[PDB]
RNA sequence: AAGCUAAGUUGAUAAUAAAUAAAUAUUGAAUACAUAUUAAAUAUGAAGUUGUUUUAAUAAGAUAAUUAAUCUGAUAAUUUU
RNA sequence: AGAGUAGAUAUUGUAAGCUAUGUUUGCCACCUUCGACUCAACAUUUCCUCUUGGUUGUAAAAGCUAAGAAGGGUU
RNA sequence: AAUAUUUAAAAUCAAAUAUAUAUAUAUUUGUUAAUAGAUAAUAUACGGAUCUUAAUAAUAAGAAUUAUUUA
RNA sequence: AGGUAAAUAAUCUAAAGGGAAACAGCCCAGAUUAAGAUAUAAAGUUCCUAAUAAAUAAUAAGUGAAAUAAAUAUUAAAAU
């Protein structure tokens, strides 16, 4: 009845011993990490406008981050995925735009075809929100601090003056044909090569930018927007993550 | 501490110790007599 | 005349277990022993032009012997190319990062011949800090050895 | 050798046993080695406490006169001989602790230099010239008590642990030479400098 | 000293064994030379080869150089020689007044058994 | 006016934690004393180290769909985020 | 040796002794551009910042001297 | 145990070889170690891996350093 | 001084081969053309890399492991 199999004595008679835990494991990394105790929500940077504090009278530039169909699609767990995180989805999209596979995924998770999906990593299993629920601006409290991630404005192929604040050469006094240049880019032979990461002209902007400890000036579920003190990376209609500030409480 | 190659005990109250692969001379009376071998 | 026949068995890649808990060799000597196996010098059919070396599964690698104070002194180096980026890690630190198996692998790599087959040979080495491993089922075995092993242990191994 | 040869006296209430460990550990030197197998215990009135010890050492319990001896398999082996004098001394200290108890008086010296039991004995608050509050938790086994504010007493079964704790307490402010001022553990002295 | 003559200050075990073997060979050669002369002299007197080989009283060589070589005070055997004189020459300009024999040029051919009494 | 900009605006100088350096100790022999140990045990300790934080790269893993009246991409057009 | 109110070794350290460095001025002859601007990378023999030993010459505060320390900074 | 030198086979003793030979004479050989001192600039730099051992327990490892040797 | 000036010997010069990591001059050894069984030289024999097993001591410092760094200091060890 049983299948034919031979087993080595060396592998059978080996005394059982568990492996020690390693730093470059997922679980150790998770333990190390500095993470927020609560989920976040995806937003769109609609624009920017003044916020007048009515008690003091102080004016503050505030960016208006709109919150539309923001929904916990699913979430990830340490036993399956190696970490705790809430996959949030923002907005509504047409059928036409979304891939068949993506549509099927959304149907399975029981949400509308979504405009932008993103994870929100958390410390514990307690931080996970039940899936399918709708996240509104009232999630955050007025006066609380939040970290803000988004892709910055694209600046194109930039020079070393704009990239790195290089002084450049003089305007007059003989200076020929190199007014905005980086000057020397290395050393004669010793190295015999431009060493890695030598600040040179290149593409700038259109990279992710976390902005830490920004104050939530105002929250209102009526207009579907979170007011946030100061600037946020990227152009208008750019997607903006928002989670509680790890540094500030 | 006088960090030096030569490390002799000065007074009777000085005592030599061997720690961390270095000869230390501590002293119970005079604190100036503290020495270390390199 | 000697060469003529069925050569398939000669060039067969066997799988060699080594329970490091049982083995009494120090790290470097063990690595050297492994290297030969990995190359295929042990087998008489060997030729330098042909890779014909066996698999080596190392297990219970946490109990590997290291003499002197090498565990807290011996430094493993690394360098990208950009100056001021020399990464020097002590043996214990390396172990903490990855394991004792990583350490063994490095030794074995250094033992091996420096050419296009080296990487392949290194890959064939399968090291494990503790006991449990997937290759348990594929170590070379014989029917005459089966009486030594108790009845239910074999079944448990098969299940695993 | 000269220490280890000295026999230990025991009173009927105290029992010095010995037995093998559950999982013996081996200390590996450069050339020599040292396998910790046995585990001596000193049970008594005030408490009980143990010493993990090498294999080469073993007791010699005599019924008559309450004496026990300690010997090693090779006294001419240097490391063994060194261990022998240590272990005997340790078990003597344990005996002393279980029967009588070890003590460590700290006297505070200075204007507004004093100790206080803050967490019902579990945290010795120490005020010794600092804006920030200073102190540390008492370990298990250690019992602290304060007859005066400026005179604290630490008490325990382990001579090692109590005196370590005392040293830690002192470390907040050791005695200054200019004014005999700080925290003095037991009979501690300091040569006071001329004022000038 | 920009050019690198990477010669070690001391010899390996295998080098030392080879040196010893070489020393032994020169002693053997000398012995053979004396023996052959003795045999020849026996033959001249009127003995057979075998008889000469058997002979109790072996004839010592009359020529000067051979006689000197035979003397151990002048030319010692490898078994007689000190450990030091096998592996170290006298070099007055070196520290220790000593230098490895392997540092001598053509040391494999050139012989040098006897060092000075206190150097 | 838009845009772009700094003279302008907003934020950050990335914790907690772990092991250490010099240095400071506990018990304690070898060596009747002494000795923080270049002995066994037990503790403190740095703008440094490990990390943490941030960016870029990679893609283990995960959800879903699976020869298609509208599967997934590209070529094409109108464009700019 | 000698200064250091006293005490060579807190701090100082003649002339002579033993080394390291390849930062100066030379010597050799294998080998036939100083400064400014710009951007700097590396070292540590540390100037500042952090930790610490000594300082009848650390009361305090400023110092002096020594050990660890190249993270950040250094018109 | 303590004090103070020396680190030596010249003397001395021991061992071996050669001449008369159970002895004498002559010759040859045998007398410390570790650490600190310790040190710059593209990057660790024994050529590299790596080498220092361990009972239970292996048909099995235990310098791959230094010194004197053997097969 | 990898300096300079000559004395003696060798090699290079004009010499390929093995060793010395790489190498004009060092250690071996001199290519007429092959063959590859046997003796080998210098140098080696854990792996990279052709080839190894032992004995007696010492080191614990990775000292050292084919390019030996000094006076002096400390700790031992022998002999008197
Ligand atoms: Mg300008
Ligand atoms: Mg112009
Ligand atoms: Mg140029
Ligand atoms: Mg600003
Ligand atoms: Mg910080
Ligand atoms: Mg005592
Ligand atoms: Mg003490
Ligand atoms: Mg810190
Ligand atoms: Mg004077
Ligand atoms: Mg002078
Ligand atoms: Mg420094
Ligand atoms: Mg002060
Ligand atoms: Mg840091
Ligand atoms: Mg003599
Ligand atoms: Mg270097
Ligand atoms: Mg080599
Ligand atoms: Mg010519
Ligand atoms: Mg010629
Ligand atoms: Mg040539
Ligand atoms: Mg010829
Ligand atoms: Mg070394
Ligand atoms: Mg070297
Ligand atoms: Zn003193």
């Amino acid at each position: 009845s049983t299948r034919p199999f031979l087993v080595a004595p060396s592998i059978a008679n080996s005394i059982t011993t568990e492996a020690p835990a390693i730093n470059h494991s997922p679980e150790l990394a998770n333990a190390r990490k500095w993470l927020p105790k609560r989920c976040g929500l995806i937003t769109r940077k609609k624009g920017m406008m003044p916020y007048f504090d009515k008690s003091t009278g102080e004016r503050s530039a505030a960016t208006i981050l709109e919150v539309n169909n923001v929904e916990v699609i699913m979430h990830r767990t340490s036993e399956v995925n190696g970490y705790f995180a809430c996959q949030v989805g923002y907005g509504s999209r047409h059928l036409s735009k979304v891939s068949r596979q993506m549509l099927g995924h959304f149907a399975s998770k029981v949400v509308n075809p979504k405009e932008h999906v993103a994870e929100f990593r958390v410390k514990d299993e307690k931080g996970l929100i039940p899936p399918g629920t709708l996240l509104k601006p009232s999630f955050f409290k007025e006066g609380q601090y939040v970290d803000v991630r988004s892709v910055s404005k694209g600046k194109g192929f930039t020079g070393v003056m704009k990239r790195y604040g290089f002084k450049g050469l003089r305007a007059s006094h003989g200076t020929s044909i190199m007014h905005r240049h980086g000057g020397s880019y290395g050393q004669n032979q010793d190295p015999g090569r431009v060493l890695p990461g030598r600040k040179m002209p290149g593409h700038m902007g259109n990279e992710h930018v976390t902005i830490q400890n920004v104050k939530v000036l105002k929250v209102d579920d009526e207009n579907n927007v979170i007011w946030v003190k100061g600037s946020v990376a990227g152009p208008k209609n750019s997607f903006v993550k928002i989670q509680d500030a790890i540094k500030k409480t | 501490f006088k960090v030096r190659t030569s490390v002799k005990k000065f007074c009777s109250d000085c005592y030599l110790v061997r720690r961390k692969g270095r000869v230390y001379i501590y002293c119970k009376s005079n604190k100036k007599h503290k020495q270390r071998q390199g | 005349s000697q060469k003529i026949g069925h050569s398939g068995l000669a060039f067969a890649r066997l799988w060699h277990h080594v329970d490091v808990a049982r083995d009494k060799r120090t790290l470097g000597r063990l690595a050297s022993a492994i290297a030969i196996t990995l190359i295929g010098r042990h087998k008489p059919v060997y030729h330098p032009s042909q890779d014909c070396g066996d698999y080596v599964v190392v297990t219970n690698c946490q109990k590997i012997r290291v003499t002197g104070k090498k565990f807290e002194q011996k430094t493993y180096w690394s360098h990208s190319g950009r100056p001021g980026q020399l990464k020097l890690q002590t043996m214990n630190k390396v172990v903490a990062d990855k394991g004792f198996g990583e350490i063994l692998k490095k030794a074995v790599s250094g033992m091996l011949p420096k050419n296009k087959l080296r990487k392949q040979r290194l890959d064939r080495l399968k090291v494990f800090d503790g006991s449990e491993n997937p290759y348990k089922q594929n170590i070379t075995a014989f029917a005459h050895e089966q009486s030594s092993i108790p009845e239910p242990l074999k079944e448990s191994i098969f299940n695993q | 050798s000269q220490v280890g040869s000295l026999p230990l006296y025991i009173s009927p209430e105290v029992q010095v046993s010995i037995n093998a460990l559950s999982m013996p550990r081996i200390i590996r030197k450069g050339r020599t080695s040292m396998n910790i197998s046995q585990n001596i215990t000193v049970k008594g009135p005030k408490g009980e406490l143990s010493v993990e010890v090498p294999d080469f050492l073993h007791l010699d319990k005599d019924e008559k006169h309450g004496k026990i001896n300690v010997t090693v398999q090779n006294s001419e082996d240097k490391h063994q001989r060194s261990m022998w004098g240590t272990v005997r001394s340790l078990i003597n200290n344990h005996i002393i602790g279980v029967t009588e108890g070890h003590l460590a008086v700290l006297r505070f010296v200075g204007t507004g230099y004093r100790a206080q039991l803050e967490n019902d004995g579990k945290f010795v608050n120490v005020k010794v010239g600092a804006s920030i509050k200073q102190g540390l938790d008492v370990p298990e086994g250690i019992v602290v008590k304060t007859p005066a504010p400026t005179s604290l007493i630490i008490e325990g079964c382990n001579k090692q642990q109590v005196l370590l704790f005392a040293a830690k307490l002192r470390k907040f402010h050791p005695p200054e030479p200019y004014k005999g001022k700080g925290i003095y553990v037991n009979d501690e002295t300091i040569k006071l400098k001329d004022k000038k | 000293g920009g050019l690198l003559w990477k010669i070690p200050w001391r010899m390996s075990t295998h080098q030392k064994t080879r040196q010893r073997e070489r020393l032994r060979n020169v002693d053997q050669v000398i012995k053979q030379l004396t023996l052959g002369l003795h045999v020849q002299r026996c033959q001249d007197k009127g003995l057979t080869y075998q008889e000469a080989m058997e002979s109790k009283k072996k004839y010592k060589p009359r020529s000067k150089s051979l006689r000197l070589l035979n003397k151990p005070s002048v030319f010692p055997k490898e078994n007689q020689m000190s450990s030091k004189d096998k592996y170290w020459t006298f070099d007055k300009k070196a520290v220790g007044y000593r230098k490895g024999i392997h540092k001598v040029p053509k040391w494999t051919k050139i012989s040098i058994r006897k060092a000075p009494k206190f150097f």
